[PDB]
RNA sequence: GGGUGCGCAGCGUAGGCGGGAGGCGUCGAAGCCCGCCCUCCGGGGCGGGUGGAGCCGCCCAUGAGACACCGCCCACCCUCUG
RNA sequence: AGUGGCGAAGGCGCCCGGCUGGAACGGGUCCGACGGUGAGGGACGAAGGCCAGGGGAGCGAACCGGAUUAGAUACCCGGGUAGUCCUGGCUGUAAAGGAUGCGGGCUAGGUGUCGGGCGAGCUUCGAGCUCGCCCGGUGCCGGAGGGAAGCCGUUAAGCCCGCCGCC
């Protein structure tokens, strides 16, 4: 019948979701259940722009993970973050070369990371020189991690310094066009 | 106070799916297919079907109280088809008619780096 | 205990008994303003508020008549205790 | 991701590290004809199949069901066993095809691309861009010339010097 589904509609409550602090703790949204212990474990996925409004970062994607519940106000944290399809089709054209490193990071407060991180150049070059870069992107990676930690890390990952020192480094070997960090994901915590 | 959910659609050649969420997407909102609209089974993916579907999906999430809504779009993807049918677009624009505020729209088409075998027989269908 | 009733034709959820032509309005009401719950969202039952003095029915239908007022049941899913 | 590259051929595509084979370029470096082909003999050799041991997601011979059909031991649909995978061995086959045996000298060139080297100009000073030349690989056009023709044409299916296999 509809009177038990009404019933279940109606015994449901709302809660509003918050991000976490190295963000600016905001209010994504609002998740609906019956208890509260339901809602720990659920993955809100939204933009950077929707949090600070660049008009240019639309493109980047987070994902915040619930963990705690306090009344009728939810908190989460940081699981990872990746770039968008539509972004990354209309970067990998023909008649182009894309390098890209997957590496695992451990920050200077022992969380765990892997870093996927992308490069893209303007002609069809050589495989040597992939393997360059390919180590240049490598070695500024674990220098950032070993001097940041998780917060910095991924607001800068985010915002896109790494991603210009690695151009400016990798244009050494041959130039460039739309460096980045494309994927994040947490894999532990102390 | 505003709130946002999801439409999950899944599009093929012989059927749509739409399916409304939370921007979670464990709580389940509504769920509508083109069999419960027709009785052919050759019309399940015709965009009339779909656009009813489409249009009983929002009226019910109306009445539960939603006012925004993200769309996703999908193919069945993997070793079958990765191109979808022709009652998505029928579907989205029957969802904005029906008085949503639409956001962002994505395609979420799972795709194989480098996955299993089809069902062709290394001579495809022959008819 | 709190809530909960379209067999038809219907001013509309007449549910059924005994009494009740009589019941109320400062033991303060309408008409007008915004709101949670029940449910065939039918539609009422419910609350703070401009409001300051009318409205039900014996008057017709329906087999049993009034949400006319007094005591009691019942169909559900719910709140406390022992 | 290429009309591309390496490999005797079969064949070889995630990343980092180790061991290993071969080719090109550059070279007033070393030996000093040590070379070519190869009867008989040997080594490698897709898929499928066999032996022995493990594993088993998807696909799927055989098999079983539903339809289509005059019938349907099939095409289409739903399921499914060996097999496809790893270790250690056998079998020695294909449109294994450039359907074109290997080496050497000669008979117009043009235009692309891959690697290396040289010389000029640009530069954001980049293992970077452009233009030209020599060597080697790999393609598309084409004149004489050749051929029954289709077509080949300095990567000959042309004229010469050789060896083996075959009709």
């Amino acid at each position: 019948r509809a009177a038990a589904a009404k019933d279940k509609w109606k015994m449901k409550e709302w809660y509003i979701v918050y991000a976490p602090d190295f963000f600016g703790s905001k209010e994504i949204g609002l998740t609906p259940a019956d208890d509260p212990e339901k809602v720990i474990g659920r993955v809100i996925e939204t933009t950077l722009k929707d949090l600070t409004g660049d008009f240019t970062k639309g493109h980047v994607k987070l994902y915040f993970q619930v963990y705690d519940v306090k009344g009728q106000n939810a908190y989460t944290k940081f699981k990872g973050h990746t770039l968008a399809r539509s972004y990354i089709r209309s970067l990998v054209r023909r008649r182009t070369t894309r390098v890209d490193g997957i590496f695992n990071i451990t920050t200077k407060d022992g969380y765990k990371l892997r870093v996927m991180g992308m490069v893209i150049a303007y002609r069809r070059i050589q495989t040597s020189q992939e393997r360059a870069i390919r180590k240049i992107i490598q070695d500024i990676i674990y220098k950032k991690a070993e001097e940041l930690n998780f917060a910095d890390f991924v607001l800068q990952s985010v915002n896109g310094q790494i991603a210009s020192e690695i151009a400016k480094e990798a244009r050494k070997i041959y130039p460039i066009k739309r460096a980045e960090v494309r994927k994040i994901k947490v894999l532990a915590e102390p | 106070k505003e709130k946002w959910g999801v439409a999950h659609i899944y599009s093929s050649y012989n059927n749509t799916i739409i399916h409304i969420t939370d921007l979670t997407g464990a709580e389940t909102i509504s769920r509508w297919s083109g069999g419960m609209v027709v009785k052919a089974d050759r019309d399940e993916p015709s965009p009339y079907a779909a656009m009813i579907a489409a249009r009983r999906a929002a009226e019910e999430a109306m009445e539960k109280g939603i006012t925004g809504v993200h769309i996703k779009v999908r193919a069945p993807g993997g070793s079958k088809s990765k191109s979808p049918g022709p009652g998505a677009q029928a579907a989205i624009r029957a969802l904005s008619r029906a008085g949503l505020r639409i956001g962002r729209v994505e395609d979420v088409t799972p795709i194989p780096h480098d996955g299993t075998r089809p069902k062709g027989g290394r001579r495809g269908r022959r008819v």
